[PDB]
Protein backbone atom coordinates (compact mmCIF):
# COMPACT_ATOMS: atom_id res chain seq x y z
CA UNK A 1 0.00 0.00 0.00
CA UNK A 2 1.38 3.80 -1.10
CA UNK A 3 0.85 6.63 -1.02
CA UNK A 4 3.19 9.10 -2.83
CA UNK A 5 2.42 12.72 -2.76
CA UNK A 6 3.73 15.23 -5.08
CA UNK A 7 6.62 17.80 -4.02
CA UNK A 8 6.95 20.43 -2.18
CA UNK A 9 6.22 24.60 -3.05
CA UNK A 10 6.65 27.76 -2.15
CA UNK A 11 4.00 30.27 -2.79
CA UNK A 12 3.25 33.66 -2.90
CA UNK A 13 0.04 34.80 -0.50
CA UNK A 14 -3.46 35.12 -2.46
CA UNK A 15 -1.84 31.60 -4.74
CA UNK A 16 -3.36 28.20 -4.75
CA UNK A 17 -1.74 24.73 -5.15
CA UNK A 18 -2.94 21.53 -6.53
CA UNK A 19 -1.67 18.64 -4.03
CA UNK A 20 -2.01 15.37 -5.44
CA UNK A 21 -1.60 12.21 -4.36
CA UNK A 22 -0.81 8.93 -5.96
CA UNK A 23 -2.19 5.55 -4.94
CA UNK A 24 -1.95 1.91 -5.29
CA UNK A 25 -2.05 -1.22 -3.38
CA UNK A 26 -5.98 -1.44 -2.31
CA UNK A 27 -8.77 -0.91 -4.15
CA UNK A 28 -8.91 2.83 -4.65
CA UNK A 29 -12.96 2.17 -5.72
CA UNK A 30 -13.60 1.61 -2.31
CA UNK A 31 -11.71 3.55 -0.38
CA UNK A 32 -11.96 6.99 1.81
CA UNK A 33 -9.15 9.40 1.22
CA UNK A 34 -8.43 12.45 3.48
CA UNK A 35 -6.37 15.53 3.32
CA UNK A 36 -4.49 16.77 6.83
CA UNK A 37 -3.05 19.98 7.85
CA UNK A 38 -0.14 19.97 10.73
CA UNK A 39 1.65 22.49 11.46
CA UNK A 40 5.61 22.41 12.80
CA UNK A 41 5.39 21.01 16.11
CA UNK A 42 1.19 21.47 16.07
CA UNK A 43 -1.26 18.23 16.33
CA UNK A 44 -2.87 17.34 12.87
CA UNK A 45 -6.52 19.16 11.91
CA UNK A 46 -8.85 17.04 9.59
CA UNK A 47 -9.51 19.36 6.18
CA UNK A 48 -11.68 17.23 3.75
CA UNK A 49 -12.10 13.74 2.79
CA UNK A 50 -13.81 12.16 -0.54
CA UNK A 51 -15.23 8.71 -1.15
CA UNK A 52 -13.69 7.72 -4.38
CA UNK A 53 -16.21 5.32 -5.97
CA UNK A 54 -18.63 8.37 -5.81
CA UNK A 55 -16.34 11.47 -5.64
CA UNK A 56 -18.60 12.63 -2.88
CA UNK A 57 -16.90 14.91 -0.14
CA UNK A 58 -17.13 16.18 3.30
CA UNK A 59 -15.34 19.05 4.21
CA UNK A 60 -14.04 20.56 7.88
CA UNK A 61 -16.33 24.36 8.47
CA UNK A 62 -12.76 25.48 9.47
CA UNK A 63 -11.79 25.25 5.61
CA UNK A 64 -14.94 24.99 3.65
CA UNK A 65 -14.06 27.66 0.57
CA UNK A 66 -10.41 26.86 0.57
CA UNK A 67 -10.30 23.37 -0.43
CA UNK A 68 -11.50 21.16 -3.30
CA UNK A 69 -11.21 17.35 -3.02
CA UNK A 70 -11.37 15.21 -6.23
CA UNK A 71 -10.54 12.04 -7.53
CA UNK A 72 -9.12 10.52 -11.06
CA UNK A 73 -10.38 7.07 -11.05
CA UNK A 74 -8.81 6.23 -13.70
CA UNK A 75 -5.56 6.50 -12.43
CA UNK A 76 -5.44 6.26 -8.26
CA UNK A 77 -5.17 9.48 -7.68
CA UNK A 78 -6.25 11.72 -5.53
CA UNK A 79 -6.06 15.70 -5.56
CA UNK A 80 -6.77 18.52 -3.33
CA UNK A 81 -6.68 22.61 -4.48
CA UNK A 82 -6.37 24.59 -1.69
CA UNK A 83 -6.87 28.20 -2.63
CA UNK A 84 -6.89 32.15 -0.93
CA UNK A 85 -3.26 30.65 0.44
CA UNK A 86 -2.13 33.21 3.72
CA UNK A 87 0.90 32.49 5.41
CA UNK A 88 -1.01 31.16 7.80
CA UNK A 89 -1.59 27.75 5.49
CA UNK A 90 2.31 27.09 5.38
CA UNK A 91 2.24 23.25 6.84
CA UNK A 92 2.99 20.17 5.89
CA UNK A 93 -0.57 18.68 4.43
CA UNK A 94 -0.97 14.97 4.40
CA UNK A 95 -3.26 12.71 2.47
CA UNK A 96 -4.10 9.41 4.04
CA UNK A 97 -6.14 6.01 3.34
CA UNK A 98 -9.30 6.44 5.74
CA UNK A 99 -12.49 8.59 6.80
CA UNK A 100 -15.63 8.17 7.51
CA UNK A 101 -15.92 5.07 10.28
CA UNK A 102 -12.59 4.43 9.03
CA UNK A 103 -9.41 4.81 10.74
CA UNK A 104 -6.67 6.39 8.38
CA UNK A 105 -4.15 3.08 7.95
CA UNK A 106 -1.88 4.48 5.12
CA UNK A 107 -0.32 7.90 5.24
CA UNK A 108 1.16 9.74 2.68
CA UNK A 109 4.70 11.14 2.69
CA UNK A 110 3.68 14.43 3.66
CA UNK A 111 3.81 17.90 1.06
CA UNK A 112 5.07 21.62 2.61
CA UNK A 113 3.51 24.00 0.75
CA UNK A 114 5.44 27.64 2.25
CA UNK A 115 3.29 30.58 1.67
CA UNK A 116 5.39 33.56 1.97
CA UNK A 117 6.79 37.29 0.42
CA UNK A 118 9.93 36.99 1.04
CA UNK A 119 12.42 35.65 -2.22
CA UNK A 120 14.80 33.19 -2.45
CA UNK A 121 18.25 33.75 -0.76
CA UNK A 122 21.25 32.21 -0.88
CA UNK A 123 22.81 30.81 2.84
CA UNK A 124 26.01 32.68 4.09
CA UNK A 125 28.56 30.16 5.49
CA UNK A 126 30.32 29.98 8.56
CA UNK A 127 33.62 28.29 9.61
CA UNK A 128 33.34 27.84 13.88
CA UNK A 129 36.69 26.94 14.71
CA UNK A 130 37.86 26.49 18.18
CA UNK A 131 40.48 15.48 24.24
CA UNK A 132 37.84 16.20 22.17
CA UNK A 133 37.23 18.66 20.27
CA UNK A 134 34.21 20.33 19.02
CA UNK A 135 33.56 22.08 15.30
CA UNK A 136 30.95 23.96 14.15
CA UNK A 137 29.22 25.45 11.29
CA UNK A 138 26.70 28.77 11.27
CA UNK A 139 24.68 28.69 8.05
CA UNK A 140 22.71 32.15 8.13
CA UNK A 141 20.26 34.06 5.96
CA UNK A 142 18.63 31.90 3.77
CA UNK A 143 15.23 31.34 2.23
CA UNK A 144 13.72 28.72 1.87
CA UNK A 145 13.79 25.91 3.90
CA UNK A 146 15.31 23.10 3.43
CA UNK A 147 19.53 23.64 3.71
CA UNK A 148 21.42 20.41 4.28
CA UNK A 149 24.42 19.90 6.26
CA UNK A 150 26.83 17.31 6.20
CA UNK A 151 30.58 16.71 7.36
CA UNK A 152 33.59 15.46 4.92
CA UNK A 153 30.96 14.38 2.31
CA UNK A 154 28.53 12.94 4.78
CA UNK A 155 31.06 10.27 5.54
CA UNK A 156 31.80 12.27 8.97
CA UNK A 157 28.17 11.08 11.17
CA UNK A 158 29.63 10.06 14.80
CA UNK A 159 29.10 13.05 17.14
CA UNK A 160 27.25 15.57 14.80
CA UNK A 161 24.12 17.19 15.58
CA UNK A 162 22.24 19.78 13.60
CA UNK A 163 20.39 21.73 14.93
CA UNK A 164 16.21 22.92 13.38
CA UNK A 165 16.32 26.09 11.85
CA UNK A 166 14.98 29.20 13.45
CA UNK A 167 13.18 32.03 11.15
CA UNK A 168 14.47 35.28 12.40
CA UNK A 169 13.74 38.61 10.46
CA UNK A 170 12.13 36.56 7.19
CA UNK A 171 15.37 34.71 6.48
CA UNK A 172 16.60 31.34 8.11
CA UNK A 173 19.60 30.11 10.35
CA UNK A 174 20.83 27.18 10.92
CA UNK A 175 23.90 25.68 12.91
CA UNK A 176 25.79 22.29 13.21
CA UNK A 177 28.58 21.26 15.10
CA UNK A 178 30.84 17.84 15.05
CA UNK A 179 33.24 16.56 17.83
CA UNK A 180 36.27 14.65 16.84
CA UNK A 181 38.97 13.46 18.76
CA UNK A 182 41.61 16.14 18.98
CA UNK A 183 44.19 13.61 17.88
CA UNK A 184 42.21 13.29 14.39
CA UNK A 185 41.83 17.86 14.08
CA UNK A 186 43.05 19.31 12.48
CA UNK A 187 45.82 16.51 11.20
CA UNK A 188 42.78 15.60 9.27
CA UNK A 189 40.38 17.38 7.56
CA UNK A 190 36.98 18.56 9.03
CA UNK A 191 34.79 19.88 6.52
CA UNK A 192 31.12 21.71 6.29
CA UNK A 193 29.44 20.46 3.40
CA UNK A 194 26.34 22.91 3.14
CA UNK A 195 23.30 22.51 0.52
CA UNK A 196 20.65 24.68 -0.78
CA UNK A 197 18.61 23.28 -3.44
CA UNK A 198 15.95 26.07 -4.17
CA UNK A 199 19.40 28.65 -4.70
CA UNK A 200 21.05 25.71 -6.22
CA UNK A 201 23.93 26.84 -4.13
CA UNK A 202 26.41 24.46 -2.40
CA UNK A 203 29.04 25.10 -0.50
CA UNK A 204 32.03 23.94 1.35
CA UNK A 205 33.90 25.12 4.26
CA UNK A 206 37.08 23.70 5.57
CA UNK A 207 37.38 24.51 9.22
CA UNK A 208 41.30 25.66 10.23
CA UNK A 209 42.58 26.84 13.44
CA UNK A 210 41.98 30.27 14.00
CA UNK B 1 -16.33 20.62 17.20
CA UNK B 2 -15.33 17.43 19.11
CA UNK B 3 -12.84 18.57 21.45
CA UNK B 4 -9.99 15.74 22.28
CA UNK B 5 -8.10 16.36 25.71
CA UNK B 6 -5.03 14.13 25.90
CA UNK B 7 -2.84 13.90 29.38
CA UNK B 8 -0.30 14.52 29.83
CA UNK B 9 1.51 16.80 27.48
CA UNK B 10 4.81 15.31 28.08
CA UNK B 11 5.69 11.96 30.27
CA UNK B 12 9.52 10.35 30.61
CA UNK B 13 9.67 6.90 31.18
CA UNK B 14 12.68 4.32 31.56
CA UNK B 15 13.49 1.22 29.49
CA UNK B 16 11.41 -1.49 30.37
CA UNK B 17 8.65 0.02 32.01
CA UNK B 18 4.70 1.32 32.02
CA UNK B 19 3.53 4.51 29.42
CA UNK B 20 0.35 5.17 29.98
CA UNK B 21 -1.40 8.43 28.06
CA UNK B 22 -4.93 8.80 28.26
CA UNK B 23 -7.90 11.34 26.39
CA UNK B 24 -10.90 12.82 27.56
CA UNK B 25 -12.91 13.03 24.59
CA UNK B 26 -15.58 16.27 25.69
CA UNK B 27 -18.53 13.91 24.70
CA UNK B 28 -19.09 10.31 23.67
CA UNK B 29 -17.61 9.16 20.52
CA UNK B 30 -19.36 5.31 20.85
CA UNK B 31 -21.86 4.40 17.99
CA UNK B 32 -23.43 0.77 17.56
CA UNK B 33 -21.36 -0.57 20.50
CA UNK B 34 -18.18 0.78 18.84
CA UNK B 35 -15.72 3.47 20.50
CA UNK B 36 -14.19 5.40 17.30
CA UNK B 37 -11.21 6.17 19.35
CA UNK B 38 -7.66 6.13 17.22
CA UNK B 39 -4.36 6.49 18.28
CA UNK B 40 -1.32 7.29 16.61
CA UNK B 41 2.36 7.57 16.68
CA UNK B 42 4.64 9.94 14.81
CA UNK B 43 8.03 9.78 14.60
CA UNK B 44 10.13 13.39 13.56
CA UNK B 45 9.68 14.46 9.88
CA UNK B 46 7.17 11.18 9.17
CA UNK B 47 3.74 10.69 9.10
CA UNK B 48 1.75 9.82 11.62
CA UNK B 49 1.43 5.96 11.94
CA UNK B 50 -2.21 4.12 13.06
CA UNK B 51 -1.41 2.09 16.75
CA UNK B 52 -4.70 1.48 17.96
CA UNK B 53 -8.10 1.33 15.91
CA UNK B 54 -11.17 1.12 17.32
CA UNK B 55 -10.56 2.20 20.90
CA UNK B 56 -8.21 -1.42 21.40
CA UNK B 57 -7.86 -3.13 18.17
CA UNK B 58 -3.92 -3.53 17.03
CA UNK B 59 -2.87 -1.81 13.63
CA UNK B 60 -1.52 -3.68 11.46
CA UNK B 61 1.97 -4.46 12.50
CA UNK B 62 1.68 -2.75 15.79
CA UNK B 63 2.85 -5.46 18.71
CA UNK B 64 1.18 -5.79 21.97
CA UNK B 65 2.99 -3.92 23.97
CA UNK B 66 0.39 -1.08 22.27
CA UNK B 67 -2.58 -1.41 23.82
CA UNK B 68 -5.84 0.67 23.92
CA UNK B 69 -8.51 0.72 26.66
CA UNK B 70 -11.71 2.97 27.19
CA UNK B 71 -15.49 3.67 26.66
CA UNK B 72 -17.86 6.05 25.86
CA UNK B 73 -15.42 9.69 26.78
CA UNK B 74 -12.71 8.05 28.62
CA UNK B 75 -9.54 6.19 26.91
CA UNK B 76 -6.30 4.94 27.45
CA UNK B 77 -3.08 4.29 25.60
CA UNK B 78 -0.35 1.79 27.52
CA UNK B 79 3.03 1.02 25.85
CA UNK B 80 4.36 -2.16 27.97
CA UNK B 81 7.10 -2.40 28.23
CA UNK B 82 8.78 0.43 26.42
CA UNK B 83 11.27 0.39 24.37
CA UNK B 84 14.38 2.49 22.73
CA UNK B 85 12.27 3.32 19.70
CA UNK B 86 9.12 4.74 21.16
CA UNK B 87 9.58 8.34 21.73
CA UNK B 88 7.30 10.03 19.24
CA UNK B 89 4.07 12.20 19.69
CA UNK B 90 1.41 10.32 20.31
CA UNK B 91 -2.19 11.47 19.43
CA UNK B 92 -5.68 10.09 20.05
CA UNK B 93 -8.48 10.76 17.25
CA UNK B 94 -11.80 10.23 16.92
CA UNK B 95 -13.88 9.11 13.93
CA UNK B 96 -17.38 8.76 15.79
CA UNK B 97 -18.89 12.56 14.19
CA UNK B 98 -17.48 15.38 11.38
CA UNK B 99 -15.08 17.12 11.86
CA UNK B 100 -12.94 14.45 12.76
CA UNK B 101 -10.59 15.79 15.28
CA UNK B 102 -7.09 15.05 17.15
CA UNK B 103 -6.08 15.85 20.69
CA UNK B 104 -3.26 18.09 20.95
CA UNK B 105 -0.81 14.91 21.74
CA UNK B 106 1.64 13.67 24.21
CA UNK B 107 5.42 13.46 23.91
CA UNK B 108 6.54 10.21 25.19
CA UNK B 109 10.59 10.45 25.93
CA UNK B 110 13.22 7.89 27.48
CA UNK B 111 14.30 8.42 30.68
CA UNK B 112 17.79 7.68 31.05
CA UNK B 113 20.29 8.84 33.84
CA UNK B 114 21.33 12.60 34.09
CA UNK B 115 23.69 13.87 31.60
CA UNK B 116 25.82 17.60 32.44
CA UNK B 117 26.03 19.05 28.77
CA UNK B 118 29.25 19.76 26.99
CA UNK B 119 29.39 23.78 26.66
CA UNK B 120 31.06 25.23 23.81
CA UNK B 121 31.50 28.81 22.41
CA UNK B 122 32.99 30.02 19.56
CA UNK B 123 33.68 33.74 18.84
CA UNK B 124 32.44 35.39 15.58
CA UNK B 125 34.55 33.72 12.53
CA UNK B 126 36.88 36.57 11.35
CA UNK B 127 34.97 36.01 7.65
CA UNK B 128 31.53 37.14 9.34
CA UNK B 129 33.00 39.74 10.72
CA UNK B 130 33.92 41.39 6.67
CA UNK B 131 29.64 41.51 6.64
CA UNK B 132 29.59 43.72 9.58
CA UNK B 133 27.37 41.52 11.47
CA UNK B 134 28.72 38.67 14.79
CA UNK B 135 27.48 35.89 16.14
CA UNK B 136 28.60 34.24 19.39
CA UNK B 137 27.71 30.72 18.99
CA UNK B 138 27.15 28.43 22.65
CA UNK B 139 26.38 24.72 21.91
CA UNK B 140 25.34 22.23 24.70
CA UNK B 141 25.88 19.32 23.94
CA UNK B 142 24.22 15.84 25.14
CA UNK B 143 22.35 16.57 28.12
CA UNK B 144 19.56 15.09 30.41
CA UNK B 145 17.07 16.13 31.43
CA UNK B 146 15.67 18.57 28.54
CA UNK B 147 15.03 21.53 30.89
CA UNK B 148 17.95 24.28 30.86
CA UNK B 149 17.97 27.74 30.42
CA UNK B 150 21.01 29.72 29.00
CA UNK B 151 21.71 33.09 29.58
CA UNK B 152 25.15 35.38 27.75
CA UNK B 153 26.84 38.28 29.29
CA UNK B 154 29.10 40.78 27.86
CA UNK B 155 31.55 42.27 30.01
CA UNK B 156 29.53 40.33 32.82
CA UNK B 157 26.27 42.06 32.19
CA UNK B 158 23.72 40.10 31.17
CA UNK B 159 22.58 40.46 27.55
CA UNK B 160 18.59 39.09 26.71
CA UNK B 161 18.21 41.15 23.31
CA UNK B 162 19.45 38.88 20.43
CA UNK B 163 19.71 35.62 21.50
CA UNK B 164 18.29 32.84 19.67
CA UNK B 165 17.97 29.38 20.66
CA UNK B 166 17.43 26.08 18.91
CA UNK B 167 17.04 22.44 20.66
CA UNK B 168 17.42 18.66 18.96
CA UNK B 169 14.80 16.51 19.72
CA UNK B 170 16.06 13.28 22.30
CA UNK B 171 18.96 11.29 20.35
CA UNK B 172 17.85 7.74 19.54
CA UNK B 173 21.15 6.56 20.60
CA UNK B 174 22.12 7.85 23.89
CA UNK B 175 19.14 9.54 24.87
CA UNK B 176 20.25 12.88 25.29
CA UNK B 177 19.13 16.19 24.29
CA UNK B 178 21.22 18.77 22.43
CA UNK B 179 20.99 22.48 22.45
CA UNK B 180 22.34 25.44 20.16
CA UNK B 181 22.64 29.24 21.75
CA UNK B 182 23.49 32.49 19.33
CA UNK B 183 24.10 35.70 20.07
CA UNK B 184 24.14 38.20 17.25
CA UNK B 185 25.53 41.82 17.49
CA UNK B 186 26.95 44.44 15.09
CA UNK B 187 30.51 44.08 14.41
CA UNK B 188 31.42 47.46 16.21
CA UNK B 189 29.40 46.31 19.25
CA UNK B 190 31.48 43.14 19.35
CA UNK B 191 34.72 44.54 19.07
CA UNK B 192 34.04 47.48 21.99
CA UNK B 193 33.86 44.52 24.19
CA UNK B 194 35.71 41.55 25.54
CA UNK B 195 34.65 38.82 27.62
CA UNK B 196 31.59 36.55 26.15
CA UNK B 197 30.32 33.78 28.30
CA UNK B 198 27.69 31.48 27.70
CA UNK B 199 25.70 30.38 31.23
CA UNK B 200 23.51 27.27 31.71
CA UNK B 201 21.41 26.43 34.66
CA UNK B 202 20.95 22.37 34.27
CA UNK B 203 20.00 19.90 37.10
CA UNK B 204 23.30 18.82 36.90
CA UNK B 205 24.61 21.54 38.76
CA UNK B 206 23.21 24.06 41.21
CA UNK B 207 25.58 26.43 39.87
CA UNK B 208 25.32 27.79 36.43
CA UNK B 209 28.02 25.99 34.08
CA UNK B 210 30.07 29.05 32.35
CA UNK B 211 31.91 29.09 29.23
CA UNK B 212 33.58 31.85 28.14
CA UNK B 213 36.34 33.70 26.12
CA UNK B 214 37.99 37.10 25.87
CA UNK B 215 37.97 38.20 22.45
CA UNK B 216 42.44 38.92 23.92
Amino acid sequence: VQLQQSGGELVKPGASVKLSCKTSGFTFSSSYISWLKQKPGQSLEWIAWIYAGTGGTEYNQKFTGKAQVTVDTSSSTAYMQFSSLTTEDSAIYYCARGGSSFAMDYWGQGTSVTVSSASTTPPSVYPLAPSMVTLGCLVKGYFPEPVTVTWNSGSLSSGVHTFPAVLQSDLYTLSSSVTVPSSTWPSETVTCNVAHPASSTKVDKKIVPR
Amino acid sequence: QLVLTQSPASLAVSLGQRATISCRASESVDNYGISFMNWFQQKPGQPPKLLIHTASNQGSGVPARFSGSGSGTDFSLNIHPVEDDDTAMYFCQQSEEVPLTFGAGTKLEIKRTDAAPTVSIFPPSSEQLTSGGASVVCFLNNFYPKDINVKWKIDGSERQNGVLNSWTDQDSKDSTYSMSSTLTLTKDEYERHNSYTCEATHKTSTSPIVKSFNRN
